[PDB]
C-alpha cells in the first residue's frame, strides 16, 4: 500500500537518525552562571555546543536561560554521561554552587552518574587569596596560605556531602584559563566512566 | 518597575478574588453530578464496545 | 591392545578373558563394579536436581523483567538453554542407564543421544567463546564507529548453533561413530577408536584443530586484551578509588573463567592427544569417563560463575527467592 | 496554603544556646522531608539541616558538624532547631523550607529564591 | 513590607472563613443514592511502537483517528490510530521537548520544550512541505503546555509564571496572563473557549478569561504542585492532579473542593489527568506505571491500566470518547479501549 511503504520508509528513517545519536556522548554543564565556562566551550534556551577529540563526539547542554528552581525540567537529563560543574574560585556564586551540589548527589535521577568537577579561574584565584585568605568568613579552617591546600580545601568541602554508594566518582581539575590539556582531561574521565558502564552492562565489576 | 509593581498587584488582586460571590457547593455539585448522569449512559467507555462498532479491532 | 571393537561400539577391556559383551546387551560387571555405577549415577542424579533450577530459575527471571532482555544477555540465555539441553538430553538418560547398568536404548536412541549431549555441551562451549568476542570488542574497542545492538546477537547466538551443529551432526551422516564411552552409560562422540572406514583420525584432528585450540587461541586473546585494557586504564587514574576496585574484581572473574574453561575442556583435549600420539595403549573404562565428569559438571558450575557472579542477575534471582541478600 | 510559621530569634552572646520553632499548618506534617535553610546579611540563601521523615536520614552543611541539633515533633506539628555553641558568624535570617514531593528523598529547591514552601522565618542576630 | 503583608493575610482568612460558610457537605454525602460503575477491565488495542527515547506529550485529533507524539530525540510524529501508520514523523530544532498539541481544524501542529520556543507547523499543506510556519519568540523560561483555542491563537504556558497568548499571524504576544508565583505546568480550554483553567508549582490553579486578561479566580486547597489539569466538558468544573498523589475535582462559581481522589497505597506522583466523554471516569496517569481510572462520582477507583514499566508521563481521550491513548516513557504509547 501506498501509505504503508510510506509509514516504512519513515520507519526506516528513523532507525537510521537511531544510529547517529545512538553513539555520541551527550553532557551536561551547570556552572551556576558566571564562571569559566566562555574557555571550557571555546577551548536562550539550550545552548548546545559540540566538540569531538580522539573517536569520541560530546554533545555540551548549557542550560542557563531557565529560572533558579529547576525540580520540574531536571528529570529530562537522567540519562546523561557525566555533569560537568564549572564551579568559580572566588571565595565571598560560590555558596549557591554548593547549595546545587547538595541536591544533584541525593536524588533518585543523578545518584549512579559521575560529576566532572572543575575548579577554574586558578591564576585570579591565587592573588585574591595571597593578601586576603579564606580564614575570614570562615574561622580558621586551612591553616596556611597558598593555591595547593586552599584548592585543595574546596575539593574538600564539595567532596564532603557526597554519599557515592555506588560508582559515583568525582574528578577534579584545577584549571586556569589559558588551559591546553583541559579538554583532554575530560576526556580521559569519560573514557574511564565508559569503561565502568561497559563494565557494569557485560556484568562482571 | 519590575520590583514595584509584583509587591502589590498580588495584595490588591487576592482583595479582589472575596467580592466575586460563592455557590454551596451542594447545588454545583448537583448540577455537575445532573450533567454527569444524564450523559453516562451512553458513554463509550464506561459500557464498553460489543467487538464491532469499536474501529479498534484485532490486527493479525 | 585398546580394546576390543564390535560393530558399532567399543569397549577397552580385552576380550583374552573371554568375559567382555556388547553394552546393548549384556550389563558391565565384568567391566566396572556395581557400586561405581550407583556413584554415577548418584552423580548424575545430583548434577540433574542442581542444574535444573540453576538453569531454569535465570530464564525465570528474564521473563518477568525486561532489563534483563539486553542486546548483550543473550548469549548467557543461550548458555542457559545449552546446559538446559545438557541436563534434559543428557543426564537423565544417562541416569537411567547407569541405574540400569547395560545400555539398553538402542543403538539408534543412543545415535539421537549423543548428538543431544554433543549439541547441548557445544552450544555451551561455543557460547562462552562467543560471550568472550562480544565483552572484547564492546569493552577493549578494536573497531571504530561500532556499537552492539539486536542485529549482532542473535547473529552470534546462530553462529553457536551452527558450530554446534557442525560438530554433532556428522557422526549421524557417516563421519565418525556415537559409541557409548567410559563406564558404557553414555553416549560420548567418537575420538579414540582405531576405526578407518569412517575417517575417524581425520575426525580427531578436525576436533582438534577447530574446536579446541582455535576456541582456546580466542579466549586467550579476548581475555588478555580485557585485562590488558582494563588495567591500562586503571594506571591511568590512580585517584578514583572505583577503577581500583574494578581492576581486581575482572582480574579476579578472568582467571576464575579461563580455569572454568580449561578445567572442563582441556581433559578431552589431553586424552584425544595422548590416545593420538601414543597409536595403541591401553586404558580402563574408569580412566575414560573423568573428562566426561568434568564435562558434565560444567553444565551446574557455568551459571554459577557467570551469572551467579554477574551482578545483575543475582540481584533479581535474590528479589524472586526474597531470602540471602548480600 | 501552605503555612510555616516560625519562633525563637533573638541576640544571644556567642557559647550561648538558642531553640527556634516551625509550626507547620497547610499539609499532613508526618511525610515531607524538612529543610532548616539559613541567608547571611548580603549573602545568599545556604542550606543547613535536612531532617528527613522519619528522624534516621539526618544531614548537616560544612561549618556546622557538632552545634545544632533538628527534632520533628509530629503529635505537636511542629520542626525544632537548636543552636548550642554557636559562634558570631551567624547574624543570619532563618527560614524552614519544607521538600516538594512527599514519601521522597528529594529536596532540590529548598534554596532557592522566590520558592513557594518556606516561610519568612525569624531573625538570629548575635552579640559578642 | 509588614502592614500590606498582614492586610493579605487578614483577608486571607477572610475567604478562608467564607469558604467555611458554604462548605456543608461534599460530593461523597449527597452521591449516596446512586449506582456504582463497577470494576471495567480494559485492554490495549494497538500497542504502538516507532520512539526510542522517552515521550513527554499527546493530543488527539479532532476527528478522534490522528495521534501525535514528542520525545527526546528529534521527532513530532503524527500516526494513524487505526492500522498503526506513522502519517508525518517531523525532525524539529530542539531535541528537548516538553508538550505539543492538534489543531482543532486539523491542520496545523504545535510544538515545544525547554528551548522557552513554542512552534507551529504547517501540517499537510503541500509535496512534502512539513515545515515550520512561525516560531513564538519573547518568551523567557521553559514551555509546558500549548494549545490552540482557534486556527489563529494560542495559549502556551510559561517557566517565567505566565499563561501567554499568541496570534500566530503576526507571532506577536498579544495578552500575558501574569500572577502566578511558580512556573504554569499545563492547560485545559473551556467548551465555551472564553475560560480556561492553570494550574503550577505553587499550589493554587487560577481561572483566567481571554478577553479582559483579569485572573477571575484563584483555587488552593493542595500542597505540593500541581502537574496536570483538565477541564470538565460543561464548563463548570476541573480536575487537578497534584503531585501529593491527590487528584482533586474542583468547580466553579463555589471555589472550593468537590472530591479529593487518594487512599494509603497511591504514593508517587500524577502527572496526567483527562476526564471521559460525559465526565464519569476521570483516568489519571500515575509515576508508578499504573496509570488508572477513578470513578469521578463516588470517589473510588475501579480499574488500572497496568502496561508500562516507567513513568506514564502524558494520556489523552478522543473526542467521542472511544479510545484513550496513555504515553510512558518507556517509547511506547498503549492505546486503551
Ligand atoms: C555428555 C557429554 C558431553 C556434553 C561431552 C561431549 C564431548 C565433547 C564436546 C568433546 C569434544 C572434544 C573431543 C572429542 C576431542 C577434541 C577436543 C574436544 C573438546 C573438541
Amino acid at each position: 500500500s501506498a501509505e504503508e511503504k510510506h509509514s516504512r520508509e519513515l520507519e526506516k528513517k528513523l532507525k537510521e537518525d537511531a544510529e547517529k545519536d545512538a553513539r555520541t556522548v551527550k553532557l551536561l554543564l551547570l556552572g551556576a552562571g558566571e564562571s569559566g565556562k566562555s574557555t571550557i566551550v571555546k577551548q536562550t534556551g539550550i545552548i548546545e555546543t559540540q566538540f569531538s577529540f580522539k573517536d569520541l563526539n560530546f554533545r555540551m547542554f548549557d542550560v542557563g536561560g531557565q529560572r533558579d528552581e529547576r525540580r520540574k525540567w531536571i528529570h529530562c537529563f537522567e540519562g546523561v554521561t557525566a555533569i560537568i560543574f564549572c564551579v568559580a574560585l572566588s571565595d565571598y556564586r560560590m555558596q549557591e554552587s554548593m547549595n546545587l551540589f547538595k541536591s544533584i548527589c541525593n536524588n533518585k535521577w543523578f545518584t549512579d552518574t559521575s560529576i566532572i568537577l572543575f575548579l577554574n579561574k586558578k591564576d585570579l584565584f591565587e592573588e585574591k587569596i595571597k593578601k586576603s585568605p579564606l580564614t575570614d568568613y570562615y574561622p580558621e579552617y586551612a591553616g596556611s596560605n597558598t593555591y595547593e591546600e586552599a584548592g585543595n580545601y574546596i575539593k574538600v568541602q564539595f567532596l564532603e556531602l557526597n554519599m557515592a554508594s555506588d560508582v559515583k566518582e568525582i574528578y577534579s581539575h584545577m584549571t586556569c584559563a589559558t588551559d591546553t590539556q583541559n579538554v583532554k582531561f575530560v576526556f580521559d574521565a569519560v573514557t574511564d566512566i565508559i569503561i565502568k558502564e561497559n563494565l557494569k552492562d557485560c556484568g562482571l565489576f | 518597575l519590575t520590583e514595584k509593581d509584583k509587591l502589590k498587584m498580588e495584595v490588591d488582586q487576592l482583595k479582589k478574588e472575596v467580592t466575586l460571590e460563592r455557590m454551596l457547593v451542594s447545588k454545583c455539585c448537583e448540577e455537575f453530578r445532573d450533567y454527569v448522569e444524564e450523559r453516562s449512559g451512553e458513554d463509550p467507555l464506561v459500557k464498553g464496545i460489543p467487538e464491532d462498532k469499536n474501529p479498534f479491532k484485532e490486527l493479525k | 591392545m585398546n580394546g576390543t571393537e564390535g560393530p558399532n561400539f567399543y569397549v577397552p577391556f580385552s576380550n583374552k578373558t573371554g568375559v567382555v559383551r556388547s553394552p546393548f546387551e549384556a550389563p558391565q560387571y565384568y567391566l566396572a563394579e556395581p557400586w561405581q555405577f550407583s556413584m554415577l549415577a548418584a552423580y548424575m542424579f545430583l548434577l540433574i536436581m542442581l542444574g535444573f533450577p540453576i538453569n531454569f530459575l535465570t530464564l525465570y527471571v528474564t521473563v518477568q523483567h525486561k532489563k534483563l532482555r539486553t542486546p548483550l544477555n543473550y548469549i548467557l540465555l543461550n548458555l542457559a538453554v545449552a546446559d538446559l539441553f545438557m541436563v534434559f538430553g543428557g543426564f537423565t538418560t544417562t541416569l537411567y542407564t547407569s541405574l540400569h547398568g547395560y545400555f539398553v536404548f538402542g543403538p539408534t536412541g543412543c545415535n539421537l543421544e549423543g548428538f543431544f549431549a554433543t549439541l547441548g555441551g557445544e552450544i555451551a562451549l561455543w557460547s562462552l567463546v562467543v560471550l568472550a568476542i562480544e565483552r572484547y570488542v564492546v569493552v577493549c574497542k578494536p573497531m571504530s564507529n561500532f556499537r552492539f545492538g539486536e542485529n549482532h546477537a542473535i547473529m552470534g547466538v546462530a553462529f553457536t548453533w551452527v558450530m554446534a551443529l557442525a560438530c554433532a551432526a556428522p557422526p549421524l551422516v557417516g563421519w565418525s561413530r556415537y559409541i557409548p564411552e567410559g563406564m558404557q552409560c553414555s553416549c560420548g562422540i567418537d575420538y579414540y577408536t582405531p576405526h578407518e572406514e569412517t575417517n575417524n583420525e581425520s575426525f580427531v584432528i578436525y576436533m582438534f584443530v577447530v574446536h579446541f585450540i582455535i576456541p582456546l587461541i580466542v579466549i586467550f586473546f579476548c581475555y588478555g586484551q580485557l585485562v590488558f585494557t582494563v588495567k591500562e586504564a586503571a594506571a591511568q587514574q590512580q585517584e578514583s578509588a572505583t577503577t581500583q576496585k574494578a581492576e581486581k574484581e575482572v582480574t579476579r572473574m578472568v582467571i576464575i573463567m579461563v580455569i572454568a574453561f580449561l578445567i572442563c575442556w582441556l581433559p578431552y583435549a589431553g586424552v584425544a592427544f595422548y590416545i593420538f600420539t601414543h597409536q595403541g595403549s591401553d586404558f580402563g573404562p574408569i580412566f575414560m569417563t573423568i573428562p566426561a565428569f568434568f564435562a558434565k559438571t560444567s553444565a551446574v558450575y557455568n551459571p554459577v560463575i557467570y551469572i551467579m557472579m554477574n551482578k545483575q542477575f543475582r540481584n533479581c534471582m535474590v528479589t524472586t527467592l526474597c531470602c540471602g541478600k548480600n | 496554603q501552605v503555612q510555616l510559621q516560625e519562633s525563637g530569634g533573638g541576640l544571644v552572646q556567642p557559647g550561648g544556646s538558642l531553640r527556634l520553632s516551625c509550626a507547620a499548618s497547610g499539609f499532613t506534617f508526618s511525610n515531607y522531608k524538612m529543610n532548616w535553610v539559613r541567608q547571611a546579611p548580603g549573602k545568599g540563601l545556604q542550606w543547613v539541616s535536612d531532617i528527613s521523615q522519619s528522624g534516621a536520614s539526618i544531614s548537616y552543611t560544612g561549618s556546622v558538624k557538632g552545634r545544632f541539633t533538628i527534632s520533628r515533633d509530629d503529635a505537636k506539628n511542629t520542626l525544632y532547631l537548636q543552636m548550642n555553641s554557636l559562634k558570631p558568624a551567624d547574624t543570619a535570617v532563618y527560614y524552614c523550607a519544607r521538600c516538594p514531593a512527599p514519601f521522597t528523598r528529594d529536596c532540590f529547591d529548598v534554596t532557592s529564591t522566590a520558592y513557594a514552601y518556606r516561610g519568612q522565618g525569624t531573625q538570629v542576630t548575635v552579640s559578642s | 513590607l509588614d502592614q500590606l503583608r498582614q492586610e493579605a493575610e487578614q483577608l486571607k482568612n477572610q475567604i478562608r472563613d467564607a469558604r467555611k460558610a458554604c462548605a456543608d457537605a461534599t460530593l461523597s454525602q449527597i452521591t449516596n443514592n446512586i449506582d456504582p460503575v463497577g470494576r471495567i477491565q480494559m485492554r490495549t488495542r494497538r500497542t504502538l511502537r516507532g520512539h526510542l527515547a522517552k515521550i513527554y506529550a499527546m493530543h488527539w485529533g479532532t476527528d478522534s483517528r490522528l495521534l501525535l507524539s514528542a520525545s527526546q530525540d528529534g521527532k513530532l510524529i503524527i500516526w494513524d490510530s487505526y492500522t498503526t501508520n506513522k502519517v508525518h514523523a517531523i525532525p524539529l530544532r530542539s531535541s528537548w521537548v516538553m508538550t505539543c498539541a492538534y489543531a482543532p481544524s486539523g491542520n496545523y501542529v504545535a510544538c515545544g520544550g525547554l528551548d522557552n520556543i513554542c512552534s507551529i507547523y504547517n501540517l499537510k499543506t503541500r509535496e512534502g512541505n512539513v515545515r515550520v510556519s512561525r516560531e513564538l519568540a519573547g518568551h523567557t523560561g521553559y514551555l509546558s503546555c500549548c494549545r490552540f483555542l482557534d486556527d489563529n491563537q494560542i495559549v502556551t504556558s510559561s517557566g517565567d509564571t505566565t499563561c501567554a497568548l499568541w496570534d500566530i499571524e503576526t507571532g506577536q504576544q498579544t495578552t500575558t496572563f501574569t500572577g502566578h508565583t511558580g512556573d504554569v505546568m499545563s492547560l485545559s480550554l473551556a467548551p465555551d473557549t472564553r475560560l480556561f483553567v492553570s494550574g503550577a508549582c505553587d499550589a493554587s490553579a487560577k481561572l483566567w478569561d481571554v478577553r479582559e486578561g483579569m485572573c477571575r479566580q484563584t483555587f488552593t486547597g493542595h500542597e505540593s504542585d500541581i502537574n496536570a489539569i483538565c477541564f470538565f466538558p460543561n464548563g463548570n468544573a476541573f480536575a487537578t492532579g497534584s503531585d501529593d498523589a491527590t487528584c482533586r475535582l474542583f468547580d466553579l462559581r463555589a471555589d472550593q473542593e468537590l472530591m479529593t481522589y487518594s487512599h494509603d497505597n497511591i504514593i508517587c506522583g500524577i502527572t496526567s489527568v483527562s476526564f471521559s466523554k460525559s465526565g464519569r471516569l476521570l483516568l489519571a496517569g500515575y509515576d508508578d506505571f499504573n496509570c488508572n481510572v477513578w470513578d469521578a462520582l463516588k470517589a473510588d477507583r475501579a480499574g488500572v491500566l497496568a502496561g508500562h514499566d516507567n513513568r506514564v508521563s502524558c494520556l489523552g481521550v478522543t473526542d467521542d470518547g472511544m479510545a484513550v491513548a496513555t504515553g510512558s516513557w518507556d517509547s511506547f504509547l498503549k492505546i486503551w479501549n
